[PDB]
RNA sequence: UUCGCCAGAGUACUACUCGCAACUGCCUAAAACUCAAAGGACUUGGCGGUGCUUCACAUCCACCUAGAGGAGCCUGUUCUAUAAUCGAUAAACCCCGAUAGACCUUACCAACCCUUGCCAAUUCAGCCUAUAUACCGCCAUCUUCAGCAAACCCUAAAAAGGAACAAUAGUAAGCACAAUCAUAGCACAUAAAAACGUUAGGUCAAGGUGUAGCUUAUGGGUUGGAAAGAAAUGGGCUACA
């Protein structure tokens, strides 16, 4: 709250300064950005001019963190992308000619990929209808659709491991697995995409 | 208005005609009332509540020397003087209303605070207006460019004449001795 | 509801001074303190002594001036002397004036091993601020 | 224990407790007395109980041309300075506890017809000293507001009149009883009314006026018939100006109702005169006492017809039953015909 | 009050000359800052609230403007709007009115006879000229004024500017404009500095969560920081503290191109780091052109952190976390 | 011009009569006894599990994070138990008076001593005796709600209300809000402020106190003790990895 409502969003893409003359459409926007005499709130630590890191990447890493240790999430990323690589790799290298061309090393296209299998379609609402509630199926948006998929993941982690198991190896286990469609957090958004195909008749009392 | 029955000369097709006999019988007596006040050296304040011609009625004003009320009249003006105008004032002598009727079509403010305050009203009353409370009436239209220049340049005329004279009365006043 | 050094508003006829028609979230802002020394200080001490010497004389003023204080005294205190400026209505002749601060600026010294200086500032009234 | 103590005025606030949480609805008032005494009233600064004589406070500076030293009285002239200071006390007290006295009105404990005093000056500088108030209606209404519950407004409805013919009335009301009749007092002066008065004493022809729900009937009356009405309209002619009068009032008796249609009746009154104007014909007046001798009062200014008026052998008049048993005398009331006190 | 104000103004002529005496200044040049400074010595009150300080100044600016004289001594009135309630707002909205009608007037009269001589002079966009708010009409009019009669007063002044305009109405619909000033928030570039025998050399200044940094920057050098006499990879093992450092020269591509001292107090890990950075962005201003300066402000990098730590309030417990409410 | 009714309310579209194809019925229709009221319309608040618009920004849901209620410990309450304080005890009490209990603190109790007994004096001192439902001083709450309110003016009477901006009776000092000030440059944010009143809200035990009560005692000193948890609960710390 310390920023005012004047103060607007930076942007950190280089790319979008870098050719300026390419196009006047948007060439007719950063001139008033700066001339309108608006203020721009400080770049945020977490966020910088790095092409090895993403968003993805980051809001799974926040997701992670426990209290304020954020270095720990950060080291919990490294050896999550670390162990998918190497897993992949010995993967790799026990296949016969045709295999290889086919196996993914990329452990952040396979996250991705993880992340949009994981992805639900529909969701579920608690409606009051008549002193109950009943479950109404919903559309979502792409965020609520993302951050289910991310959470899912993660508490399924969480919990679903020994004790002599460590977060980034499990991690790297379910994150193969939900890459070819076989992880319990799979069977998870099939429940209810399940549970709102039952429910589907009941989509009447959405009003919205 | 039921009270405009003897101040009308018939219909016209709807349209209601008034009689110009008691229009300028009235009228005689009505510029003579105004123009004494001016005369005895009395303070004549021009009300009119229409959004059409206020501009002539405050240039009318200005030029005769006397006070003009053509905007939103407000609550206390002439009951609570004493608290809207200043300490201690000196209420209008005389109130003319060109349009005795405002912008809702109601009767003003000032013809029942005139009453009030026993100030005399003279007013030129439309055929939908209340002559009950105004002390001069004169039954005319106030609609009508023509009408209300001629009422303004009567008015204006009325008032010049008696300050004029009242300046030679004075001149032969000092001649007197 | 905050009444600490507060005086409550009247229907509009009370007559309040300055030092009360303020209350004390403006103390430093919008008026000063009624005591200067430099026992309050950071690195100083003997807050207290002075403290209990402060209530006396407020006390011990406000009965040896009786009904002819105006405002609340002024305590001073610079350099082993203590000054007192009071605000004092013109009820008591002078004569009796002059007899009081004499008795004072003796008695108020011996009875606190320190030089007391008292100046007096004669009003007709109390000074009225806010409405009245 | 010197550090314990407070002022003066802290200690009576506590003491009266004026502010008390308790007294703001309304549980207070059951002992309805709250008396702060200044004990600095004839405290002279000088003396103590010691008796000491300072030249500064007490005894003059100087006397026979040299300085007084400091002094001390006798035990007995400190005990005669005693005496006094104490006997000062108990005057004090015989002045507290005497009540100034209030005449009353209409009863002893009801502020309907007392008087109020002159009205104050207007803002241009109008004295009205002739003038003279009576208190017609006191009452304390409620009002229902959030916070605090009931609201009490003193309302009183107060009539003034100078005894000229001229008179008004208005009502005020506020939070405090002075206040209501200050206000009361200074708005009826506004709206004044003028009685005509026939002859001075008596108005010019009997008025039978139906206000909202209250009917008055009151006929004019001889020299020897002195004010015979109601106790409000009694006290209102009596600052009009009308000395014989009878009324009688039937139907609601609501204060504010009666005193605006007595108002209303006693200012639609028709004058010879003006009955002369309209009608062009002579005005005479026939006295019982005067035998048959044509009085005249009032002359028809202007054009006398000579046509005289349609003679009614029956004349179609709005007659009551109350004035026709009156007549016949089958008033057999014990109300009617007691001894009463004067004007 | 006529009479009182002329006395306050000889009291503080008065004043004024034995002020001057007082402080030993020529009475002459005697003047009102050195009013102001003479009264701030003189009488040092320490008090938040300026307002509450001891003032000595004109009448005329101690004192609201008051109201003259309404009527004369015979009761007339001297204004003619005078029983309208505002004599002096309805006298300017008549003003207005009657020359908005001799401007349609001469316009007709213009346009009858086929001569369009006059400009458009409405647009005042370079000038910066902006209307008078209630204040500022408020002051002028001595009166109290309403919200919808400004209003009113404002849409006829917009009618009037919208018509073709002459010598005399320009002119007088000109004392009901305020000029702004420049809302340009281009910042001060510091110019390059050459100190004993080197050169490409610049300072930067940076704060952020009560840590200071202090950057020296040399843009003739190897791409290297040290940071208090140690490497920064030493000074900061965290690899988001050295991807914060590199953020301001990943974005200049001046990476290998500037050899760079950091010295930074107080804070914490990241505080440091962030604090560098803003000096870091701050300092390498000089050795870049002015269009890739805007760039970097919009992305962030020229633009301080107020982002501080709140302080705990009474009854809670981290200044938003309150105690456990029990309703029952 | 007429006809039929109306004499406080409950009793009472009732009991007893007459008449009627009606036999749990219809019409006419009282009295004993009870009260000083019973009634009609209206003004303003308050409320509405009435209805319609704009909302909730840590706030109701849709939704995110960390916890309580499960274990141990600390501590505060309600209960039993003792010779053994008191007050708070719905939001607005429960690590609260108390930023603080071995004697002191301590006002509680049991044993013992002194009674013009702190002060210059006082048929005087002294009381943590009762009344917070007499108070002042200090606060909680609605409450980051905006209203309160002196002097006036108007209403075909007035309990009360007072607004139409192309304006239809409203001016209005002042207290609030706002503004300003502090967190040492602005902005934002935080802090602070929040009037009149509601809860007869808390405090006679910070301190003084009106009233009613003690004076070889409900006053003043010394010593020793003020446990313990059958059990219930609130808030925190430690963890359950
Ligand atoms: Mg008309
Ligand atoms: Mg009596
Ligand atoms: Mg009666
Ligand atoms: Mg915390
Ligand atoms: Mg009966
Ligand atoms: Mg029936
Ligand atoms: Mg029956
Ligand atoms: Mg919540
Ligand atoms: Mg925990
Ligand atoms: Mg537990
Ligand atoms: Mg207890
Ligand atoms: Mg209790
Ligand atoms: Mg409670
Ligand atoms: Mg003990
Ligand atoms: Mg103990
Ligand atoms: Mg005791
Ligand atoms: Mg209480
Ligand atoms: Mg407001
Ligand atoms: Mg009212
Ligand atoms: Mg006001
Ligand atoms: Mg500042
Ligand atoms: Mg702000
Ligand atoms: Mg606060
Ligand atoms: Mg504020
Ligand atoms: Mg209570
Ligand atoms: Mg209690
Ligand atoms: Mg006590
Ligand atoms: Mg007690
Ligand atoms: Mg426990
Ligand atoms: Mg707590």
């Amino acid at each position: 709250s310390r920023y005012g409502p004047e103060y607007k969003d930076p942007q950190i893409d280089k790319e979008y300064y870098r050719k300026p003359l390419a196009e006047q459409t948007e060439e007719e926007k950063y001139e008033r950005d700066f001339k309108k005499t608006q203020l721009i709130k400080a770049a945020p630590a977490t966020k910088t001019s790095s092409v090895f890191e993403d968003p993805v990447i980051s809001k799974f890493t926040n997701m992670m963190m426990k209290g304020g240790n954020k270095v720990l999430a950060r080291s919990l990323m490294t050896q999550t992308l670390e162990a998918v690589k190497r897993k992949q790799f010995a993967k790799y290298h026990a296949a016969s000619a045709e295999e290889q061309a086919t196996i993914e090393r990329n452990p952040y296209t396979i996250f991705h990929q993880a992340l949009k299998n994981c992805e639900p379609v529909i969701g579920l609402v608690p409606i009051l209808k008549g002193g109950h509630f009943y479950q109404v199926p919903v559309p979502l948006a792409d965020r609520r659709r993302r951050f289910l998929a991310m959470k899912w993941m993660i508490a399924e982690c969480r919990e679903k491991k020994h004790r002599r198991v460590l977060m980034p190896e499990k991690l790297s286990q379910e994150l193969l697995e939900a890459f070819h469609n076989q992880g319990p957090v799979i069977k998870r958004k099939h429940d209810m995409h399940k549970m709102a195909e039952a429910n589907r008749a009941l989509a009447h009392y959405r009003w919205w | 208005h039921r009270f405009m029955e003897p101040y009308l000369f018939g219909s016209r097709l709807g349209q209601d005609i008034i009689d110009l006999e008691q229009t300028a019988a009235h009228l005689q007596l009505a510029l003579n009332f105004t123009a004494h006040v001016a005369y005895r050296e009395g303070i004549i304040l021009f009300v009119s509540r229409h959004r059409q011609f206020a501009h002539l009625i405050e240039t009318t004003a200005r030029d005769c020397g006397e006070y003009a009320h053509t905007r939103y009249f407000k609550g206390g003006l002439l009951t609570n003087a004493p608290l809207l105008l200043g300490p201690g004032v000196r209420l209008p002598d005389l109130i003319i209303f060109l349009h005795t009727l405002n912008n809702v079509f109601e009767p003003h403010v000032a013809v029942r605070d005139a009453a009030k305050m026993n100030i005399p009203t003279v007013g030129i009353v439309d055929t939908n207006c209340n002559p009950a409370l105004i002390t001069y009436p004169v039954p005319g239209n106030d609609d009508s460019p023509p009408a209300v220049r001629l009422f303004c340049r009567l008015f204006q005329v009325a008032i010049s004449r008696a300050k004029e004279k009242r300046r030679q009365v004075e001149a032969l006043y000092r001649l007197q001795g | 509801k905050n009444r600490a050094a507060r005086v409550r508003v009247s229907k509009g006829d009370k007559p309040v001074t300055y030092e009360e028609a303020h209350a004390p979230h403006y103390i430093a802002h919008r008026k000063g303190w009624l005591s200067l020394h430099t026992g309050n200080l950071d690195g100083e001490d003997h807050a207290a002594e002075r403290t209990v010497e402060d209530v006396f004389l407020r006390k011990f003023m406000l009965g040896t001036f009786p009904g002819c204080l105006a405002d609340q005294l002024v305590l001073k205190r610079r350099a082993n002397q203590l000054e007192i400026c009071a605000l004092v209505l013109r009820q008591l002749p002078p004569h009796k004036f002059y007899f009081l601060v004499g008795y004072s600026e003796t008695l108020l010294s011996h009875f606190y091993k320190c030089p007391v200086h008292l100046h007096l500032q004669t009003v007709p009234s109390k000074v009225v601020y806010k409405y009245i | 224990s010197f550090f314990t103590k407070l002022t003066a005025d802290e200690l009576w606030k506590g003491a009266l407790a004026e502010s008390g949480a308790g007294a703001r609805k309304g549980r207070g008032k059951r002992t309805k007395k709250k008396r702060r005494k200044d004990l600095n009233r004839g405290q002279i600064i000088g003396e103590g109980r010691h008796g000491f004589l300072w030249p500064g406070l007490n005894i003059p500076l100087m006397r026979n041309g040299a300085v007084q030293t400091i002094a001390q009285r006798s035990k007995e002239d400190q005990e005669k300075v005693e005496a006094d200071m104490v006997q000062q006390r108990e005057e004090w007290d015989r002045r507290r506890k005497m009540k100034v006295k209030r005449e009353r009105g209409w009863s002893g404990n009801t502020w309907g017809g007392v008087s109020l005093g002159p009205p104050d000056p207007g803002p241009n500088g109008e004295t009205y000293d002739d003038f003279d108030t009576r208190i017609l209606e006191v009452r304390n209404v409620f009002n229902m507001t959030a916070k605090e519950g009931r609201k009490r407004s003193v309302r009183v409805l107060v009539a003034v009149g100078n005894g000229k013919g001229a008179a008004g009335f208005a009502i005020g009301k506020a939070t405090e009883r002075a206040d209501a009749f200050r206000k009361a007092k200074n708005r009826a002066v506004h709206y004044l009314h003028y009685i005509e008065r026939y002859e001075d004493h008596t108005i010019y022809h009997d008025i039978s006026l139906k206000f909202k729900r209250t009917h008055i009937k009151m006929k004019k009356q001889p020299r020897g018939y002195g004010l015979h009405c109601h106790r409000a309209i009694m006290t209102i002619c009596r600052l009009i100006g009308i000395k014989d009068l009878y009324a009688k009032v039937s139907g609601s008796v609501n204060m504010l109702n009666l005193t605006r249609g007595l108002f209303l009746g006693l200012s639609r009154q028709e004058t010879h005169q003006q009955l002369a104007d309209k009608k062009s014909l002579h005005v005479v007046e026939f006295r019982e006492e005067c035998g048959p001798l044509p009085i005249v009062v009032a002359s028809p200014q202007g054009a006398l017809r000579k046509d005289p008026e349609p003679e009614d052998e029956v004349p179609d008049i709005t007659l009551d039953w109350e004035d026709v048993k009156a007549a016949q005398g089958m008033k057999r009331s014990v109300w009617s015909g007691l001894k009463r006190a004067a004007t | 009050t006529v009479d009182f104000i002329k006395k306050q103004i000889e009291e503080f002529n008065i004043g004024k000359r034995h002020l001057a005496n007082m402080m030993g200044e020529d009475p002459e040049t005697f003047t009102q800052e050195d009013i102001d400074r003479a009264i701030a010595y003189l009488f040092p009150s320490g008090l938040f609230e300026k307002r509450a300080r001891p003032i000595m100044k004109h009448p005329e600016e101690i004192f609201p403007k008051q109201r003259a004289i309404q009527w004369g001594e015979d009761g007339r009135p001297f204004h003619f709007l005078f029983y309208t309630g505002k004599q002096s707002y309805y006298s300017l909205m008549h003003d207005t009115y009657g020359k908005l009608l001799d401007v349609e007037k001469h316009h007709n009269q213009l346009r009858a006879k086929d001569l369009l001589a006059e400009k458009t002079k409405i647009l005042k966009d370079p000038i910066g000229s902006r209307w008078l708010i209630k204040e500022e009409l408020e002051e002028m009019l001595v009166e109290k004024l309403s919200d919808q009669d400004y209003a009113q007063f404002i849409r006829l002044l917009e009618r009037l500017s919208a018509l073709p305009c002459g010598a005399t109405e320009e002119d007088f619909v000109n004392r009901f404009r305020r000029s702004i000033p420049i809302q340009s928030k281009k910042q001060l570039i510091e110019p390059l500095q050459y100190d004993e025998q080197g050169m490409a050399f610049s300072r930067g200044e940076g704060k952020r969560k009560t840590a200071k940094a202090e950057v020296v920057v040399y843009g003739q050098g190897s791409g290297r920081i040290d940071v208090n006499g140690v490497d920064y990879l030493l000074y900061f093992p965290v690899t988001q503290d050295r991807e914060q450092l590199m953020f301001p020269l990943h974005f200049l591509d001046r990476l290998g191109k500037h050899d760079m001292t950091c010295a930074v107090s107080g804070g914490g890990r990241s505080a440091q780091a962030g604090a560098v950075r803003l000096a870091m962005a701050r300092a390498l201003c000089s050795f870049v052109t002015e269009d890739e300066v805007e760039w970097m402000r919009q992305a962030g990098l020229l633009t301080a952190d107020p982002r501080v730590r709140e302080r705990k309030k009474p009854g809670q417990e981290g200044a938003r976390r309150k105690f456990t409410w029990k309703k029952r």
